[PDB]
DNA sequence: CACGTATGCTATAATGTGTGCAGTCTGACGCGG
DNA sequence: CCGCGTCAGACTCGTAGGATTATAGCATACGTG
RNA sequence: GAGU
């Protein structure tokens, strides 16, 4: 962890039941800031109808979305992503449906 | 984590659990008794029916909420139906004698 | 859709066929390639319906264009796929099979009905032996088992005319042919011959079975299955996982076994196979069916490759994982979220911080609806995409919707109702929920990582329920005790303490200030301290006789701090309330006072205000914790050195072989306990009042201005016990067993413990921590049982119109009025006035709620005891009236009809246990009891008044007590009771009865460690049944020759000395017995186990000499782990191990005969002249001495009272008060306030049922047990119609059995014991009309209580008028 | 940098945190003295003595 | 009204029936678009109903009266 | 007493006397003739053989009792097809039938999803081949390595190995902890969403409103032909026959009504375009 | 006819199982000898 | 009585997916495009 | 593993 300058005193109930009041300075210096490496997988399986494809050719996709995806349909190294962004494009053979 | 409406469980029909599966919280027996103590009848019934199994009730309630009218249209939880069927599979005749 | 009731009855083979829509003849689930259901298989779509909505299998018929069409090609009906979960199938079994539930689940049912032992049935079933179904030749009777060779003998001899068969067929046939009517009459005729006690029970059981069997319309044939039902596909799903894998229910595997075995049996029959193979297959079939229904019941559960037993049908209904508990009494719920919680000091009481992101999701549909009214969103899909993009206009809309909309915050475990409270959400940027400080108490929420759940009340009704019933502002008071639960804590208390507390002169002593505004100005200018003593002009509003307020200006003497707090104080309240130094305990009273005078709204505002100023001043103070505050006492080393030498003295006495190991262990504990107290006292005195260094005039003194002491004295945090371990002494640690270690921890925390002190600490610490994790389950289980049994109790009526009620007296345990008559009776309805001419002329009329007003008048008048209307004594059937309950403690006024009181009661009783099981479980590592029960020192002057005492004057001239129920009172001038104390057996008194005593005078003195056995007569000691090795042992020493006689118990005794009772017989010089004064009782005192004897046989004694000393190891730990099992033993109505004996009926006591010491009693009343006899064990000594006028339920023996016997002899008020007091003893010892009325609720539920002894005009008759409500309603109709009246007697039931005894089998089954409950109900043909709350919640209906009471009574009037 | 509530000490009986804080402050005090001396650049000798 | 419901409870009495009464009134405003007595002052339907009850305008029995009055006039119109 | 199925059955078989060769031949001559008693005695005398063989084949297929019954069925086939005249012993002949029947039973019943014999036996040769490969490669073999050995398609090998994927129970609790099973996580994918159900209401109802905007004639033609407000999707001839003879005119009014809806959409389609996700 | 699924037969003698784990918990409440 | 059996044993949260084996070889038989 |  990280050592720091602490004072023991109440403060307007912001440290009520063990609660902690911390200075913006600690956040600015990013010393408690942490790194997390998460792992997302796209599987292309073979179904009864036929194989799933990992193409960039997907129904209903914006150019904005496909910009960060290469020809294969895979996001580029270095790319910043946010919830909802497509990482690996994949498509599945859909059967009949009574419209 | 938070959820309004999402996937539901297979046989019991009540919402699934856990944040990774986009689940609802459990309102357990303990939690039910709280509401009973207070006497909050509709809130209770709400959590038993429109918020959980009651299939036609949940959809009807959702439509009503989007149309403003906060009307309760409650029915019977599907898990109860299941229970009867499980008892009949046991070879015990358990019938509802209606009014 | 909506039904009235639910019936369970036996499933006929024919009935099973009715539900079925196809016979499943194949194990094939689906095809390997086209994963479509296989023909006549377990998932057959021809049987159970179409896989896809309005599509046949082969795809010939598609859409609604073909509605009810049945495809000729494939054979599938074209409908909703929905039906696959609804439609059942069936299997035709070649050989009949027993239903395991109606076989193995006891009572046997099938065995009970045939009166055939279970083993016997089984030998028949598994084809070990034949059974005779009808031996026409009376030579061979019915149901008589024959072995294989036994069947061969009578085969040639009788043959033909006797039919005896083997297996399920035989038993089914035997069942079919039994005529229940006839045999019922036959058995009833035999019941009249000589009905022995146990015989009459078993016979009455079969009688009730046969009666109920005919009433149900069930037939015994149906116990045997020929048709086996098949559960719908979707309730045993076969689904493909994403990865191409398949996952199925275990039921499908079990069914595949059954089908395979049954179909092989059909094959073996077609092939006409030899009978041994037919037998094996029939057993095989039964095995598979039994596994299907209930796997690990009969024998080895059939296991998967994982080793784990397959989950059968019954496992899905049974236990926690079962449908009831898991998916029906509790559910996963939409519009719910959860997060980490943190403080919101800035929040007002009715608010909470709700993360924007969370609220955006929770209120999704309301946002869409509003978006369409604004015309911002064209369609629902567009609104969805608009909220995904999280547009700035959507934030404003969300803000619009959340206004005035309550959300529910919940924290687990939800012990009482306040664990869920409603708030107005305040949207905040950031992911944690912010909780208001004052309600932290109710949630038990501390922010060390706690999390909370959020729920959205959706409907206008639910929103209103939340705002009105569940809002934090509205629910202040604990429903358990009438105390405000929202009480400032921690920093808030600390700050208020800091402002109100006074210091010597300080800045600006004796200033004169205009109003508290001038005070605030001066303080913040820095010309006065908060603790400066000062004169201040305050205008205090005193509320008049009516609502009008009268104000009055006064110059008071207070600090600057107190004046400033007066600004937060509302007008109406007095200044003297704040004029004292404030702490947590005073602030709770403050809030209460404000609630009672002003009301809700003022108190709510005042509470917030107090919170703000509390924290505010807390911070300013600059209060901190450094190593120097932990002041040590110079007399620390000194005290310890002395204590060690004192312990060493007893250790040297032990090596000498004089003092025992137990005696030394006790004395060492007492030395260290006394030293620990003195060191604590020295630390507190050296820290409490150390501020001698004053000023102003000259050297004055004041209270210590420490940071620690202040924290503890204010009640913010810490206590004297804690500071002992910081500065003083750690104390005596306790082992995980409960016993205390001989060496305590002498050191403390500031000084630092060594390796061994630390190690020694660990044991006790860990024991405590484990107790948190492990014992809370048992606490919580208690909560659950209570709740289940009180469920049904609701306020049904306003006034029952009863005159009945319990007479509450005063309690004075030790000295302080633990439960003054005022605190015990407040907010109860007075059943009956008490006219004592008096000082304030008080009648207080009937049916008056005791307001604080009338209670204060009672104190002035000195009321002794009062009849108060009670839940138990209510006449309302199917609930209680508002009057018999009284105040809803959580509201502070009379309870509203409709309120579900039972649930409240059980929660309130259960919670503390459950919470205290976690608390003193980690807040302390150490044990602190008090073995100071040495003597009794009176506090105030008065005259001594002994009641129920029986002592005898000794040689030393001391009134030695020989009574067990001895008690000492302290009567004042007017003849009023005040102080009392339990004086034990063999205690030495100071002064006789009545004698006067001054203050601080020792009137009693005894030795706790040891229960001496003092005599009554003088003479010589004679040994009877005191053989060495048989009952006693021999223990001597060296030189002269001393020896100690110890009494072994059956535990350490021999088969020979088992019936031998050791005693010390008293004789004179001539060798003749000495009778007890004024009786024909030879003085013979029976020694119990482990009894020690110093002086051996042949020794002269005088009246008052101790014969023996019974050692007494009570490790009383204690805390709660010990208490709650006592409480549970009470609520479950378990009879104590050695119960006292009571007189049954009033009359004159007559002693009779003795069987080798076993006492018979030939008792003869006055009116009922016929004698009544009762056998008593030999060693059990009676406290009374015969020949007496005895009321019903006078205590003969020493021992604990069984609640059953109390009810049976002294009626309901007696047992009710016994349980209430005995329970309250536990909780009182742990400092838990619970109102008696809650325990009274439970008691009443326990007294639901009554056994009828003598026939009525109905079909009650002898020995049936029915609900007391129903039989009293019957008696109202009997009164009207005359006819034969029904004589009954009320019975007490433990909580578990009382819940199982309710007429509702859904409630019973859902509770526990589900397999048995269901067999019972199915056979009885029982119907539940759904009265209780449990029942309704299971079916997802509207509760019959609270909000729902209105709707439910409307439905009920619809039911009554057709 | 952080303000902790002192009311979470006496109940808890974890005094290690307080000792840690005092020693911590002394540790940092010496650090600041060394830091001050390094900024001034007194000399190797003087740093070594201290 | 808004925070604390105490004076509203004092008017009606039974908390539970207060909830029913206010819900029925709020449903009228929500669905029927029935006219509020007290100025909304930008408050929600639920709050409007509770204010009305506090001041003693709405009552279970009064609601029943206006229900029959208007229903009877509707039947008169039909005939 | 002694309530094990197995023990009881084994005791019963024990109490039948073992046959010699000459006895078997005499009995069996009469058994083929149809002696009944002879057949019964030969079966019962040779049950012990069945149990010895089922003991071997058990292991992991099925319950011992299950194997014993199937084995008995094989033994019965053997008694029906025995040749007494041929010098070969009965036990030798029966062993073949008993092993055969047990194996065939365990090829069918063992698998939850019933696998045809051909597929099963194919799969088994893939397995045995894999074993030889693994011994010599040191490594367990890939799908394509097994395929190269058989000189066959990799798709064939892959499909077979997919079928060998053995089942997981939905009820099996997850994570070595008796907390919650697969069922507790597993969604119903088909069942949308009060969202989705309410969206269909909204959709269907918006279409009603849109249909009424059009002419009475167009709306009725559309309703009857689509099967929207009508019951059945009435063909051109049906709609024309009920209204206006001209079958061609139904097509004309229908297509006209669609184009008027396009106009409403270009004007007020601002709501309709958002139905595209 | 072919393709997918099934039913079938094979002849030295061999003729009563075991096998893989369970680990022992606890205070209470009934049920045949 | 003794002994053997059955029944209960807090509430929410979490993490992560996953295991095993083997059934011969060939000729005729039944159902679908 | 997180509060009880
Ligand atoms: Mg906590
Ligand atoms: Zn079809
Ligand atoms: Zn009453």
């Amino acid at each position: 962890g990280q050592n720091m300058r602490v004072a023991f005193m109440p403060w307007n109930g912001y440290n009520f039941e063990d609660s902690i009041l911390v200075s913006e300075r600690v956040v600015q210096e990013d010393r408690f800031t942490t790194i997390h490496i998460q792992e997302l997988a796209c599987v292309s399986r073979d179904t009864k109808l036929g194989p799933e494809e990992i193409t960039a050719d997907i129904p209903n996709v914006g150019e904005a979305a496909l910009s960060k995806l290469d020809e294969s349909g895979i996001v580029y190294i270095g790319a910043e992503v946010t919830g909802g962004d497509i990482l690996v494009g994949k498509v599945t053979p859909k059967g009949e449906t009574q419209l | 984590h938070a959820r309004s409406t999402g996937s539901y469980s297979l046989v019991t029909q009540q919402p699934l659990g856990g944040k990774a599966q986009f689940g609802g919280q459990r309102f357990g027996e303990m939690e039910v008794w709280a509401l009973e103590a207070y006497g909050a009848a509709y809130t209770l019934q709400e959590m038993l029916t429109v918020k959980s199994d009651d299939v036609n009730g949940r959809t009807k309630m959702y439509k009503n909420i989007v149309d403003g009218n906060h009307q309760m249209e409650p029915g019977m939880p599907e898990s109860f139906n299941v229970l009867l069927k499980e008892i009949r599979s046991l070879g015990i005749n358990i019938e509802l004698e209606d009014e | 859709e909506e039904f009235d009731a639910i019936k369970i009855a036996l499933a006929s083979p024919d009935m099973i066929r009715s539900w079925s829509f196809g016979e499943v003849k194949k194990p094939e689930t689906i095809n390997y390639r086209t994963f479509k259901p296989e023909r006549d298989g377990l998932f057959c779509a021809r049987i159970f319906g179409p896989v896809k909505d309005y599509e046949c299998l082969c795809g010939k018929y598609k859409r609604l264009k073909h509605r009810g069409v049945i495809c000729e090609k494939c054979g599938v009906e074209v409908t909703q796929t929905k039906v696959r979960r609804e439609r059942m199938g069936h299997i035709e079994l070649a050989s009949p099979t027993a239903h395991i539930w109606f076989l193995k689940s006891l009572p046997s049912r099938i065995g009970l009905l045939l009166d055939m032992p279970l083993r016997d049935i089984e030998r028949v079933l598994y084809f070990e032996s034949y059974v005779v179904i009808e031996g026409g030749m009376t030579n061979l009777e019915r149901q008589q088992i024959l072995t294989e060779e036994q069947y061969l003998d009578a085969l040639e001899e009788f043959g033909d005319e006797f039919d005896a068969k083997m297996g399920a067929e035989a038993i089914q046939a035997l069942l079919k042919s039994m005529d229940l009517e006839q045999e019922c009459e036959q058995l009833r005729e035999e019941l009249n011959e000589t009905n022995s006690e146990t015989k009459r029970k078993k016979l009455t059981k079969r009688i009730k079975l046969l009666e109920a069997f005919v009433q149900s319309g069930n037939k015994p044939e149906w116990m045997i299955l020929t048709v086996l039902p098949v559960l719908p596909p979707d309730l045993r799903p076969l689904v493909p996982l994403d990865g191409g894998r398949f996952a199925t229910s275990d039921l499908n595997d079990l069914y595949r076994r059954v089908i395979n075995r049954n179909n092989r049996l059909k094959r073996l029959l077609d092939l006409a196979a030899p009978d041994i193979i037919v037998r094996n297959e029939k057993r095989m079939l039964q095995e598979a069916v039994d596994a299907l229904l209930d796997n690990g019941r009969r024998g080895r559960a059939i296991t998967g490759s994982n080793k784990r037993p397959l989950k059968s049908l019954a496992d899905m209904i049974k236990g926690k994982q079962g449908r009831f508990r898991q998916n029906l009494l509790g559910k996963r719920v939409d519009y719910s979220g959860r997060s980490v919680i943190t403080v919101g000091p800035y929040l007002r009481l009715h608010q909470c911080g709700l993360p924007k992101k969370m609220a955006l999701e929770l209120f999704k549909p309301f946002i869409y609806g509003k978006l369409e009214l604004r015309g911002l969103a064209t369609t629902i899909k567009a609104a969805k995409k608009m909220v995904e993009r999280e547009e700035a206009v959507v934030w404003d809309i969300l803000d619009e919707v959340i206004r005035e909309h309550p959300v529910l915050l919940n924290r687990a475990p939800t012990l009482h109702r306040l664990g869920i409270q409603a708030f107005e959400p305040v949207l905040i940027e950031g992911k944690a929920i912010q909780l208001h400080p004052l309600v932290c108490a109710a949630y038990n929420a501390d922010f060390d990582g706690d999390q909370m759940a959020v729920h959205v009340p959706l409907t206008l009704e639910a929103q209103l329920e939340a705002r009105a019933l569940m809002m934090s502002t509205n629910n202040i008071l604990s429903p358990a005790n009438g105390e405000p639960i929202i009480v400032p804590s921690q920093d808030v208390v600390l700050g208020l303490y800091y402002m109100t507390r006074d210091c010597v002169n300080a800045k600006g002593e004796g200033m004169v200030l205009t109003g508290p505004k001038e005070a605030e100005r001066l303080y913040r200018s820095g010309l006065a301290s908060l603790h400066a003593r000062v004169k201040v002009r305050i205008t205090e509003y005193e509320k008049d006789a009516n609502g009008e307020l009268v104000a009055k200006t006064s110059l008071k003497d207070t600090t600057v701090g107190r004046a400033i707090l007066w600004m937060i104080v509302p007008k109406g309240l007095p200044y003297s309330i704040v004029n004292q130094a404030l702490g947590k305990k005073a602030i709770s009273k403050m809030l209460n006072t404000c609630y009672r005078i002003l009301g809700l709204k003022p108190t709510v505002i005042f509470a917030d205000q107090i919170m703000y100023t509390g924290f505010a001043y807390a911070a300013r103070s600059g209060a901190s914790v450094g190593i120097d505050d932990m002041v040590i006492p110079e007399k620390k080393h000194e005290i310890i050195s002395e204590a060690e030498a004192e312990v060493a003295e007893i250790q040297e006495q032990f090596q000498s072989g004089l003092v025992t190991a137990g005696e030394r262990y006790n004395k060492v504990i007492d030395i260290w306990a006394a030293a620990n107290d003195r060191v604590s006292k020295a630390m507190m005195d050296n820290l409490q009042t150390e501020t001698v260094i004053n000023r102003d005039g000259q050297e004055e003194k004041q209270v210590s201005f420490n940071s620690i002491y202040m924290m503890a004295d204010s009640g913010a945090r810490g206590s004297a016990a804690q500071i002992r371990q910081l500065a003083g002494m750690r104390g005596l640690m306790a082992k995980p067993d409960g016993s205390i270690i001989e060496t305590p921890i002498t050191a403390n925390f500031r000084e630092g413990l060594n390796v061994l002190q630390y190690f020694i600490s660990t044991h006790g610490a860990r024991k405590g921590l484990a107790d948190t994790a492990l014992k809370t389950a048992n606490s919580g289980y208690l909560t659950r049982r209570l709740v289940d049994v009180a469920q049904d109790l609701v306020v049904t009526e306003d006034d029952c119109g009863t005159h009945e009620g319990i007479m509450m007296t005063p309690v004075i345990e030790g000295g302080d009025v633990k439960e003054p008559l005022r605190d015990r009776v407040l907010g109860r309805v007075t059943a009956e006035d008490v006219l004592k001419p008096g000082t304030a002329d008080i009648l207080v009329p009937r049916n008056t709620l005791l307001h604080e007003q009338w209670c204060d008048l009672l104190e002035e008048n000195s009321v002794d005891a009062v009849k108060v209307r009670s839940v138990v004594s209510c006449d309302t059937d199917f609930g209680v009236c508002a009057h018999c309950y009284g105040r809803d403690l959580a509201r502070g006024h009379i309870i509203n009809k409709g309120e579900a009181i039972g649930v409240i009661a059980a929660q309130s009783i259960g919670e503390p246990g459950t919470q205290l099981t976690m608390r003193t479980f980690h807040i302390g590592g150490a044990a602190s009891r008090a073995a100071a029960e040495s003597s009794i020192q009176v506090k105030n002057k008065g005259s001594i008044k002994l009641s129920n005492v029986k002592s005898v004057v000794n040689s030393s001239g001391k009134l030695v007590i020989t009574s067990r129920n001895t008690e000492l009172k302290l009567i004042d001038e007017f003849g009023r009771t005040k102080e009392s104390y339990k004086v034990p057996y063999g205690a030495v008194l100071a002064k006789g009865d009545g004698e006067q005593v001054a203050g601080g005078e020792t009137v009693a003195n005894w030795d706790p460690h040891t229960m001496p056995v003092i005599t009554e007569v003088s003479g010589f000691v004679r040994f009877t049944d005191m053989i060495d090795g048989q009952t006693i042992t021999r223990q001597t020493d060296e030189l002269t020759g001393l020896s100690s006689l110890v009494v072994l118990d059956s535990a350490e005794r021999t088969a020979g000395g088992k019936d031998l009772r050791p005693a010390l017989k008293i004789v004179d010089a001539q060798g003749n017995d000495v009778l007890i004064p004024g009786t024909d009782m030879p003085a013979q005192y029976f020694l119990p186990g482990k009894a020690i004897v110093q002086l051996e046989d042949g020794v002269q004694i005088s009246s008052g000499d101790t014969l023996a000393r019974i050692p007494q190891e009570s490790g009383g730990t204690k805390d709660i782990t010990g208490g709650l099992p006592r409480v549970a033993d009470l609520f479950e109505a378990r009879r104590p191990k050695e119960p006292a004996i009571l007189a049954e009926i009033s009359g004159i006591v007559s002693f009779g005969k003795e069987t080798k010491g076993k006492r018979r009693l030939v008792i003869t009343p006055v009116d009922g002249s016929d004698p009544y006899e009762e056998m008593i064990p030999k060693w059990r000594q009676l406290n009374v001495f015969e020949g007496e006028r005895v009321e019903r339920g006078d205590v003969i023996s020493d021992g604990p009272e069984a609640p059953h016997d109390i009810l049976r002899l002294r009626g309901v008020h007696a047992v009710t008060r016994y349980i209430v007091n005995e329970v309250q003893d536990v909780y009182r010892l742990q400092g838990v306030k619970i109102n008696d009325k809650h325990i009274e609720v439970i008691v009443r539920q326990m007294l639901r049922k009554a056994t009828i002894v003598n026939a009525g005009s109905s079909d009650f008759l002898e020995g049936e047990q029915v609900e007391y409500s129903r039989v009293k309603i019957a008696n109202r109709e009997l009164e009207a119609n005359g006819k034969v009246g029904a004589t009954y007697s009320r019975d007490l039931l433990g909580i578990t059995k009382a819940s199982l005894a309710t007429e509702s089998f859904i409630s019973a089954a859902s509770f526990q014991e589900t397999t048995r409950v269901l067999t019972e109900a199915a056979v009885a043909g029982k119907r539940d009309e759904l009265r209780g709350l449990k029942e309704n919640v299971i079916v997802g209906r509207l509760i019959p209580a609270g909000t729902g009471y209105a709707y439910h009574q409307d439905r009920m009037r619809r039911r009554a008028a057709g | 940098d952080i303000v902790l509530n002192p009311l979470g000490v006496p109940s808890r009986m974890n005094i290690g945190q307080i000792l840690e804080t005092h020693l911590g402050m002394a540790a940092k005090g010496i650090g600041d003295k060394i830091n001050a001396m390094l900024k001034q650049q007194q000399e190797v000798a003087k740093l070594r003595e201290f | 009204a808004r925070v604390t419901v105490q004076d509203a409870v004092e008017k009606i009495g039974n908390r539970f029936d207060l909830v029913l009464v206010a819900a029925r009134r709020a449903r009228q405003m929500q669905v029927g678009g029935k006219d509020p007595l007290v100025p909304e002052e930008n408050d929600k339907t639920t709050v409007i109903a509770l204010r009305e009850i506090e001041e003693g305008l709405i009552n279970n029995q009064i609601l029943d009266v206006r229900e029959r009055q208007e229903q009877q006039e509707q039947e008169a119109a039909e005939l | 007493r002694v309530l094990d199925a197995t023990q009881l059955y084994l005791g019963e078989i024990g109490y039948s006397p073992l046959l010699t060769a000459e006895e078997e031949v005499y009995f069996a001559r009469r058994a083929l003739r149809g002696d009944v008693a002879s057949r019964r005695r030969m079966i019962e005398s040779n049950l012990r053989l069945v149990v010895k063989i089922a003991r071997r084949y058990g292991n992991r297929g099925l319950a011992l009792l299950d194997l014993i019954e199937e084995g008995n069925l094989g033994l019965i086939r053997a008694v029906e097809k025995f040749d007494p005249e041929r010098g070969f012993r009965f036990s030798t002949y029966a062993t073949w039938w008993i092993r055969q029947t047990i194996e065939r039973a365990i090829m069918n019943q063992t698998r939850t999803i019933r696998l045809p014999i051909h597929i099963v036996k194919e799969l088994n040769v893939y397995l045995r081949t894999a074993r030889e490969l693994s011994h010599k490669l040191d490594h367990e073999p890939s799908a394509e390595e097994i395929a190269e050995q058989l000189d066959k398609p990799v798709d064939d090998v892959s499909r077979m190995l997919r079928l060998n994927e053995r089942i997981t129970s939905v009820d099996t609790p997850l994570g070595g902890d008796s907390e919650k099973a697969l069922l507790d996580i597993l969604a119903d994918e088909k069942e949308n969403g009060p969202e989705d159900t309410t969206q269909d209401d909204d959709m269907k109802q918006s279409i009603v409103k849109w249909l009424f905007e059009l002419n009475a004639k167009q709306r009725e033609v559309l309703a009857r032909r689509f099967g929207l407000l009508g019951y059945e999707a009435a063909t051109l001839e049906d709609v024309g026959r009920e209204i206006g003879l001209t079958r061609e005119r139904v097509r004309q009014i229908q297509v006209e009504g669609l184009r008027r809806l396009r106009e409403i959409l270009q004007t007020q389609g601002l709501n309709i375009e958002a139905l595209f996700l």
